[PDB]
């Protein structure tokens, strides 16, 4: 757990620093320097929107790959003695890959909402552009993380179903239902993302 | 929870699937009945060829003997376990090594028994269990010197950690070989339980019950078998593993125990063991205590397969196939000796 | 069984 | 009956034949009380092996 120790140390140090910094800012009457408005406003909307698109695609692909290998290891381990699995259980893999597809689609649906400003002053950038950036980032986060969790869940269920299939053929048909449920979450994320960027308009 | 789902299959998913596929080949109840209905060991081989075993026994000589069948079954199990081990990574490799320590502990006892009685160590290897083979050459060509053998164990054997329970090589000639074996097994079981607990997650959940039952049955049977012997209570209590569910005041009561009635009273506090003791009539014609413990062990190993992302599946498969090999050998013995009446004493699996 | 003075088994 | 008891013992105690044949020591029956196979089934063998002894006795 050496790497876990490093991560825990970094996390604890960062958050102890944050606690002490917040205490110092609040107590020394220097709260006006902790402009969260300035951070959210000066930071370009392009950063938020492009991070949103990149996450929408990359986290979806990460979940798809996670599920694909989680279920493919089990498929190819079980198929050594029951090769029929390789034929029937590809559906599990399909579901995992489906996740990634949603990703790209949402990426497109988000990438179509981008447009330059020709402005730098926050009053000039405006509520419309700032909300467009924030909502593209939020939709990217929603789709990417929902797809990540859905892909991992479908992969776990598919590995379970492949291990069950290796011992009784008549079980996969009844375990796929779980995968279907596990797939729905992905769709939900997409829907929410589509609702978040429905009225988004940069320019 | 430890979330073994996310990362278990990275290194061990293929082996998880492979060992479950192997477990799918353990004889079911119907196969056991089919083998029970055989008349001759040749017919036993015929009925066994239709199972996962296949042609493992076709090469051997036509005049089959129970020893040949047992040797072939042991060889098949050893080959399967070795193939699984060779494809396993660091954590699962350590787990499988811990599994093999159980047989290494018997093999080292054989080695010291032969050396003390002045028989060539190289001539004892054939009788050692293959899964605990001492491929290390430090414990070979020892020249029949117990001190050299002890140094070889300490230097070039994973049992060096368990041999620190002893104090010196003189103990080899001091303590009875059975006491040495039981002390080594106690140390090995405690180390195995600690390792499984450190692994945590589904591994600990699905493996600690099996080791706990192992410790409890070790305590019960060491208490029951040592009543009529010179093994004193103080020395007896040293052989009780501390992993079991009897550790608080249970092992102590067993150590103070002086009769089978007192052992039954101690077991009464634990319903899971109360049932095993109740069913163990121990009179001729019904299951003995050891058979009831075998049934419970098989049950625990079978339940080890309801979990998915854990290493306990490998230990469960090894023990289940060991029991299957013993069942097949028992059926062959009943066939050869024409004692059909007891042919049902095999413990079914799945 | 027994091993005699010459350790010969019986 | 003794042979079947031996098979039943091998069922539980495992391969104790080598252990029995190696720890010979001194003869308990002659033509003594010098028992040498006590604790052989201490952990697993137990009653079966004990029964086996009785039968062969
Ligand atoms: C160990 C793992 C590797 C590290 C990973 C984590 C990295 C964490 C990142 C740290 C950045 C923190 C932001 C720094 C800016 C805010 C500083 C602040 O609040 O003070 C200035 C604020 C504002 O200052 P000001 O606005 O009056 O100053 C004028 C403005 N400047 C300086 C820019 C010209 O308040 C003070 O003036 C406080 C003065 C005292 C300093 C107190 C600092 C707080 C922390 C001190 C102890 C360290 C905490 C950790 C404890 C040990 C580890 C657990
Ligand atoms: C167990 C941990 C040990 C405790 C100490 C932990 C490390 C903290 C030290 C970090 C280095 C900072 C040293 C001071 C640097 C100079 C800063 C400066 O100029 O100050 C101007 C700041 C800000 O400016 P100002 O307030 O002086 O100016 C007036 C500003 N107006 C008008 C708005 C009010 O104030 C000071 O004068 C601060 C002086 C003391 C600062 C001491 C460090 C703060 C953190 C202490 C730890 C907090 C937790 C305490 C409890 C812990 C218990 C476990
Ligand atoms: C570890 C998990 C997370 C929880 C701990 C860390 C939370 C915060 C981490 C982010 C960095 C720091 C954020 C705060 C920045 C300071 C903002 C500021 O100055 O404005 C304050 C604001 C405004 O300050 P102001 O100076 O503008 O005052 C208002 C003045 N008028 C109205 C005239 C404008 O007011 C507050 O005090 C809000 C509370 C938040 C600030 C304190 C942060 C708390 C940090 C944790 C320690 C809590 C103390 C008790 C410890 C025991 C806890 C159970
Ligand atoms: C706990 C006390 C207080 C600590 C406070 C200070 C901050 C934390 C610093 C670490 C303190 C604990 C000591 C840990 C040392 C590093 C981790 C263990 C050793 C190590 O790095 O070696 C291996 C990784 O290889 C490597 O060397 C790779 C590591 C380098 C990667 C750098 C990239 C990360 C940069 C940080 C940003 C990411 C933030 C994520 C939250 C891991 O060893 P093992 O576990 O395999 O073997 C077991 C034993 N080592
Ligand atoms: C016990 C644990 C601690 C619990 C306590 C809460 C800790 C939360 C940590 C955040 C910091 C504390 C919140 C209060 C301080 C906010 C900053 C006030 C400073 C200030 O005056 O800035 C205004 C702008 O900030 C603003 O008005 C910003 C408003 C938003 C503040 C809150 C945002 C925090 C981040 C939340 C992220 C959540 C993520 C969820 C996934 C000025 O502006 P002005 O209009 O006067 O400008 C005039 C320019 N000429
Ligand atoms: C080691 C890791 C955890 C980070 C280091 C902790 C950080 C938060 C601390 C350590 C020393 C601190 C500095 C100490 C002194 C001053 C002078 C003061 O006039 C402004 C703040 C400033 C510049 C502090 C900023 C915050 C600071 C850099």
């Amino acid at each position: 757990t050496g790497l876990e120790l490093l991560y825990l140390g970094i996390f604890v140090a960062f958050w102890a620093c944050m606690i002490v910094v917040g205490i110092c800012y609040t107590i020394f009457d220097l709260g006006f320097r902790f402009d969260v408005a300035w951070f959210l406003t000066e930071t370009s909307p392009f950063m938020w929107s492009n991070l949103g698109i990149g996450l929408a695609i990359s986290l979806s692909v990460v979940g798809a790959a996670w599920g694909i290998y989680i279920t493919g290891s089990s498929i190819i381990g079980g198929g050594v003695k029951a090769p029929r699995i390789k034929t029937k259980n590809l559906v599990s893999i399909i579901f995992c890959e489906a996740v990634a597809i949603y990703g790209i689609i949402m990426a497109i649906v988000i990438s179509n909402m981008a447009e330059p400003f020709s402005a730098t002053d926050p009053k000039a950038i405006g509520h419309r552009n700032y909300h467009a950036g924030y909502s593209m980032f939020g939709a990217g986060l929603t789709v990417g993380l929902s797809n990540l969790f859905c892909g991992v869940c479908v992969g776990i269920v598919g590995s379970g179903a492949a291990l069950a299939d290796a011992q009784n053929p008549s079980l996969f048909v009844k375990i796929l239902i779980v995968e279907i449920f596990g797939s729905a979450i992905g769709l939900f994320g997409v829907i929410v993302a589509i609702l978040q960027t429905s009225r988004v308009k940069m320019g | 929870s430890f979330f073994p789902e996310l990362y278990f299959n990275v290194d061990n998913g293929y082996l998880e699937g492979l060992v479950r596929g192997l477990k799918a080949g353990v004889l079911s109840q119907a196969d056991y009945l089919n083998l029970v209905q055989c008349e001759t060991l040749e017919d036993l081989k015929l009925h066994l060829q239709s199972t996962d075993y296949g042609n493992f026994l076709a090469n051997e000589a036509s005049p089959l003997t129970v020893s040949v069948i047992d040797d072939k079954l042991k060889e098949k199990m050893v080959v399967e376990f070795r193939h699984m081990r060779n494809h396993a990574y660091e954590p699962l490799a350590s787990f499988l090594d811990f599994i093999t320590y159980s047989y290494m502990i018997d093999n080292v006892i054989l080695l010291i028994t032969g050396t003390l009685h002045q028989r060539s160590i190289a001539e004892l290897v054939p009788k050692c269990h293959p899964l605990g083979s001492f491929e290390q050459m430090e414990a070979v060509n020892i020249a029949q010197t117990p001190a050299e053998l002890y140094n070889a164990i300490l230097v070039d054997t994973p049992l060096a950690a368990f041999f620190q329970d002893c104090i010196s090589e003189q103990d080899l000639d001091e303590m009875n070989i059975e006491i040495i074996r039981n002390t080594l097994y106690k140390a090995y079981l405690e180390s195995f339980y600690k390792f499984c607990t450190l692994l945590g997650g589904t591994t600990a959940d699905a493996m600690c019950p099996i080791l706990e039952f192992e410790a409890d049955r070790r305590a019960f049977i060491i208490t029951i078998n040592s009543f009529g012997t010179e093994l004193s209570k103080e020395d007896r209590a040293k052989l009780f593993p501390h992993c079991g569910r009897l550790y608080p005041e249970g092992l102590a009561q067993l150590a103070r125990a002086d009769d089978y009635e007192q052992v039954k009273n101690v077991a009464d506090y634990y319903p899971e063991y109360k049932l095993l003791f109740e069913g163990a009539g121990s009179n001729p014609g019904d299951k003995t205590l050891e058979d009831r413990f075998f049934e419970h062990e098989v049950k625990l190993n079978k339940l080890a397969f309801l979990n998915q992302f854990h290493f306990g599946v490998f230990y469960a498969f090894v023990k289940l196939k060991e029991q299957e090999c013993r069942n097949i050998v028992w059926i062959a013995e009943c066939i050869a000796q024409r004692h059909r009446a007891k042919i049902d004493n095999y413990i079914p699996i799945f | 069984g027994e091993l005699n003075k010459n350790r010969h088994p019986n | 009956e003794a042979a079947f008891s031996l098979a039943e013992a091998k069922f539980t105690a495992g391969d104790f034949s080598t252990t029995v044949i190696q720890n010979v020591n001194k003869a308990q029956v002659k033509i003594e009380g010098t028992d040498s196979y006590e604790l052989t089934g201490l952990a697993r063998g137990g009653e079966q092996l004990a029964k086996l002894k009785r039968n062969y006795a």
